[PDB]
């Protein structure tokens, strides 16, 4: 069985804060951007697929109802078919 | 049958000594006679005594066959189509028909819009597909399929049962035969059968055809697009077990393409219901079809968790035990339900409330079943998202088992598995450890296991995903001075500096954070981060 | 401020007096002296009396630009990026930047992760695109566009507003720019904003970019697959008309591609709710977008028809009257809601129950709008399926109006085929299509006895028979179908036989369309029963193979 | 505006009864199949699509708020000879 991971679909990518120019806000910067990272929906684990392909076991069709009685069967018509049917009429 | 027994030897011998004549006329080409010849032969084929005589002579059978695929007179093409039907009731008759090339002739008769002709033609091909060997590849050559699929619109359930089965026999074990059926609108025609008819045999034979088709990569889409998922889902509740199982086989097969399907609420609802059914194969197909349908589908995820699906899955893992046929799909389904949907935080909690931690964690100790281990690790990570699971997980000794998987997978990696790459295991463990390291007590265990040297090495990894979870677990690990000292001494001070340039701002952030914590009670790092144009 | 105005004359004179030293210092071969000078220049640019003096010296502005895109130090990059930002607030400033090669340098600064730098450079370019003609073409050549989309992942909503607008500015009308935006994940990132941010100015600016992108056959699917329909629909309820209107324009441009999209419950609902609005632009967009989304989509059809969608469309019709910009999509949407989905019978009913039958039928007499007439002819066919509609339709005198279109469209078709010309002034609609449509509507309507006599007394029998010879099987069918229902009345059946239809019908029995093949037989059968001294036709429909 | 009709491909053709032989049953055959032809979703009209591509007219957004957020130049006096000319000029005495 083949196994495939699927990258998250239409998940909201984490948007990060621009880099500060002053040192005193570098801590706050790391904290803010830390929260975006810790909640990244694009990051693994990804959902997976399991491609099943059970093609049965070639069972045989069990008793399907037929689409088609003992009537009288006499070959009277043979006597009125002219020449080449008198041979069958003899039989 | 009592009268036919009395004059049986007479009838048999009488017909035998009349074959040359009947074969003579039937061959004598002028329809008025031929039609009258196939008429009496048709009457003789109605009796056993004379039927067996007729099938016994290759000459008569060949004569009838030829006459069939020529005549245009309905009477004649109905009179010769009925004898073959009759003769097909006998293995010796099937073989004679087969050798006379009756198959092509009979395929040709699948054009006529007439009941009789069509009925005789199909029941005879069916008999050839059920018994006479070599028939299958013979019908495929006579383009049978092409003329059988347009027959799926006839409004006769008995007739349809036979036709569908014919397709089944021809489709089974033949990749090419499956593709032809697709080109001729097979899926849609078959799926309509499932929506319209109540006849159980036709539904069953049809579900078997759908089953054989669902394995084809190109057929899958066609069936789902035509409403296969929903049409088969309606029949999961039938009173015929053989039908329910054939539908489940098919739904599971199609489930990897229905991850974006519409209005599958009723189906999922009963798939979760089937996770309790005692029938193992049912339990296994339902658990499988669920793992697929909840793949990247927040809607399905929410509906499944909204129908006691998490509880249902845990009870399935407990009944299954060492069965990776149930456990794997069920652990994948749980990992799905615990991430990326409005009710994920809910499923993360229900797994704990329903005592899934014990059962699930233990699944990390499976021998040659990596796929289940990889899946379980991912599930654990999601569960670690919920703060209330940090303890339950440490109770099941997940941190130890994880680091054990980690070290091992890192040796085999630094060196150079059912499709499972060891690289992904390092990421999995480090990734679950990154989340579990949110809890303070879990940080101690991780640090006592001397895992810092390892994590610091992973920072050198080429795999982005590895570097991120690595710099992450170090990040949350450096939150304490004792662990930070170790991280500084291990020489991690440098690699983090070079990760600040990571195009993945995620790991970049983690890198910066670590550097900022390893210089707590120990500025040059701050300049590196601010004083950079690019 | 008063302090600067008092010394305005001194500050302006001192700045100009200081130009020679400032420039030389900027051109210094020592990066330490250069950077130091960029600060003094920056500090001067923060005043009007000094700015004007600086932006007036092309040599200085060029020295600032040269520095900007040669420097690799941050502190000097902040300063130069600041200077240009201050100068870009003036025409003379913008021009000097533009013609000193500022755009390239500015684009180069868009790679910095630094906020200050990123901010200055981005608004400067904004000013150039806004007021400095030539900038738009010049930013594209600087490939700044490829370096603007990655900026969409930055957190500052105000920053994004300026950034998305720049995209709109470059992208508008420019097929090239749109594709670049698409290749750099534009739709993906823009739709994200429409889903995360509530800041109106950014929602508006972003929507305007999407609107621009929604005209491109390439960008449509990408936007739709990103959840654009959902993200734009979310904002159909905002209290900002410009936003709402922008989303509608965009939702309509996308609609033809979202016929398969899932999870449109919410969007579809609030569209129907806006058909109650007076605004002609809203109506046009909502009716048009609803029309498309209900194209071959039983789910959406059944959902709309379930949420008063049929009613709203009829009102949106009665209010628009002759405005085909509204009625056409509305009638199309209505044709969709009346067939091929579970709730089709409910829709066919709520149409009559909303007095729409009179108004729509009125649309048959619309002077020069065939696309609407064809659409209305189809809607009348579906409505005729519901037997409770036979009366209101008969009353609205649909049959005579249909037959008029029919005899007209047929004679027009016959004219231009004998002339080998093309029927002019028909917006893609073919007179053949109209014949088929009219005959098909009559076919249904003729299920009613009262309506049969109507069709009969109008002497339409000879024309339906001439249609049996049509090379359009889609016409052969309805022609034979309406005659099938017509032939069930003796005196009507005799006339169909007097026209010599018995011959073309024998041809249709062998028709590959089993539908028309049945209608044919039912005719041959119903014309012989009343004329039965009939047997010979049944032998024809039985004694045949293949 | 581009106008396109879309055929209902996800719709299944109706189902017709096979054809009898006795011209006595043809009466029911025609009456039966007729009921099928009357419920044929495959047959027109077809739902249509109206392609729109309204790009606007080119309105200019001019009310986007700015990103904007000491006084003495005395520091020049301690920047050495290079800036002497500017020290005596701006900051200094």
């Amino acid at each position: 069985v083949t196994r495939n991971d699927v990258a998250p679909t239409l998940m909201s990518v984490p948007q990060y804060r621009p880099r500060p120019a002053n040192p005193d806000e570098i801590g706050n910067f790391i904290d803010e951007n830390l929260k975006a990272a810790d909640s990244d929906p694009t990051a693994p684990p990804y959902d997976s697929l399991l491609v099943f392909d059970y093609e049965g076991s070639g069972s045989e069709a069990a008793s399907l109802s037929s689409l088609n009685s003992d009537q009288d069967q006499d070959y009277d018509y043979l006597n009125e078919w002219g020449n080449r049917f008198k041979k069958l009429a003899d039989m | 049958a009592i009268v036919h027994l009395i004059n049986y030897q007479d009838d048999a011998e009488l017909a035998t000594r009349a074959l040359p004549e009947l074969t003579k006329l039937l061959n004598d080409e002028d329809p008025v006679v031929v039609t009258k010849a196939a008429m009496i032969v048709n009457q003789l084929s109605k009796k056993e005594a004379s039927r067996r005589a007729l099938m016994g002579s290759p000459q008569l059978v060949a004569a009838v066959v030829r006459t069939m695929q020529n005549t245009s007179d309905l009477d004649t093409a109905r009179c010769t189509t009925s004898i073959l039907h009759n003769l097909s009731h006998h293995r010796e008759g099937l073989l004679a028909i087969f050798k006379s090339g009756g198959i092509p002739a009979l395929v040709r008769m699948l054009s006529s819009p007439v009941e009789s002709v069509l009925f005789y033609a199909i029941t005879t091909l069916h008999n050839l597909l059920l018994y006479q060997e070599g028939a299958k590849m013979a019908v495929r050559l006579a383009d049978g399929l092409q003329k059988m699929v347009p027959l799926l619109n006839k409004n006769n359930p008995k007739f349809l049962a036979i036709t569908t089965d014919c397709l089944q026999l021809l489709a089974y074990g033949n990749q090419e035969s499956k593709l032809i059926i697709l080109a001729n609108g097979g899926p849609q025609a078959l799926v309509q059968i499932m929506r319209n008819y109540s006849y159980e045999k036709l539904l069953w034979t049809t579900s078997r055809v759908l089953k054989v088709l669902s394995v084809c990569p190109s057929n899958k889409p066609a069936i789902v697009e035509a409403g296969g998922m929903q049409a088969l889902g309606k029949h999961l509740t039938s009173n015929s077990p053989r039908l329910v199982q054939n539908c489940l086989w098919t739904l599971r097969n199609l489930s990897d393409v229905a991850t974006k399907q519409e209005g599958l609420e009723s189906v999922l609802k009963i798939l979760v219901n089937q996770l309790s059914v005692d029938d193992v194969n049912v339990l296994t197909c339902a658990t499988g079809t669920l793992s697929n349908l909840t793949c990247n589908n927040s809607k399905n995820k929410t509906l499944v968790t909204q129908n006691s699906g998490v509880e249902a899955l845990i009870h399935a893992i407990l009944r299954a035990g060492d069965k990776d046929d149930i456990t794997e799909p069920a652990v994948c389904a749980l990992r799905h339900l615990t991430s990326r949907h409005p009710e994920a935080e809910m499923a993360q909690n229900s797994v704990r409330l329903n005592y899934g931690i014990p059962a699930i964690v233990k699944l990390l100790n499976q021998p040659n079943q990596w796929p289940l281990v990889k899946a379980t690790i991912g599930l654990i990570r999601n569960l670690a998202l919920c703060p209330a699971n940090h303890a339950p997980l440490q109770e099941a000794a997940v941190i130890p088992r994880l680091v054990q998987l980690l070290v091992k997978a890192h040796q085999d990696a630094q060196r150079h598995t059912d499709g499972v790459r060891m690289e992904e295991i390092v990421e999995g463990c480090t990734g679950a450890l990154h989340i579990l390291a949110r809890d303070p007590m879990n940080r101690m265990e991780i640090f006592r296991l001397n895992t810092i040297p390892l994590f610091v090495q992973l920072l050198y990894s080429s795999v982005e995903n590895i570097q991120r979870v690595a710099a992450g677990v170090l990040c949350e690990l450096a939150q304490d001075k004792e662990a930070a000292d170790a991280i500084d001494a291990e020489g991690a001070s440098a690699p983090l500096m070079e990760l600040l340039h990571s195009r993945n701002e995620g790991t970049a952030t983690y890198a910066a954070a670590v550097l900022f914590r390893i210089s707590e009670d120990k500025k040059r790092v701050s300049v590196e981060l601010t004083n950079s144009l690019f």
